[PDB]
């Protein structure tokens, strides 16, 4: 239920939260060809599940 | 006498004007109620306006709340 944007201005500053999110690989899609891919995380993403 | 009867008949010739004078009297007693209802209206829509406008209607008195969060980034 937690998202990276929840930490901004309440626990950590914005520029530091971006660095933490980008250290993870998040799945997104589908692309124009109907396939899945990975990308670094952003403030809108949820805490990654193991 | 016919002269007397004529003056009594004419006593109520200006009905329409007297009703207009009634309008003035009543509306003068009612119109002040616009101030209480006006204060409450502005009081309700104040927080939906931009920050820049909120500081103008109060002559710089109003300011953002200081609750200890969302401070500048180093
Ligand atoms: C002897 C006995 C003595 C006893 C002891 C003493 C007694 C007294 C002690 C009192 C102590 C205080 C007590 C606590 C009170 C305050 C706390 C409180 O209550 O807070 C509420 C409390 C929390 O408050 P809050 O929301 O946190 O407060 C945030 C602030 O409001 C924050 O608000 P904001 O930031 O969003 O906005 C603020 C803003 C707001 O600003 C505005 O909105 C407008 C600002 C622009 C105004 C522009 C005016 C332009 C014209 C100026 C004219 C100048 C003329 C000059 C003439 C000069 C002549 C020489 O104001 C300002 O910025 C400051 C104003 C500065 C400008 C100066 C001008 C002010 C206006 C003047 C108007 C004119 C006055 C005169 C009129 C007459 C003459 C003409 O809420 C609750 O507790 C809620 C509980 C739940 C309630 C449930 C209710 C029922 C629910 C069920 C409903 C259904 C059933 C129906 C039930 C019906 C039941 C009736």
């Amino acid at each position: 239920q937690l998202h990276f944007r929840h930490l901004v201005g309440e626990v950590l500053p914005e520029k530091r939260v971006k660095q933490i999110a980008a250290e993870y690989d998040v799945t997104d899609g589908p692309n124009d060809q109907g396939e899945m891919y990975t990308r670094p995380g952003i403030l809108g993403d949820a805490f990654p599940s193991p | 006498s016919r002269a007397v009867y004529a003056k009594l008949w004419a006593s109520t010739a200006q009905y329409t004007q007297r009703r207009h004078y009634a309008w003035y009297q009543i509306w003068s007693r009612v119109i002040p109620w616009s101030v209480p209802w006006g204060i409450f209206a502005m009081w309700m829509v104040f927080p939906a306006m931009p920050v820049e406008y909120r500081q103008a209607l109060t002559f710089g008195i109003w300011q953002k709340p200081n609750i200890g969060t969302h401070g500048p980034d180093p």
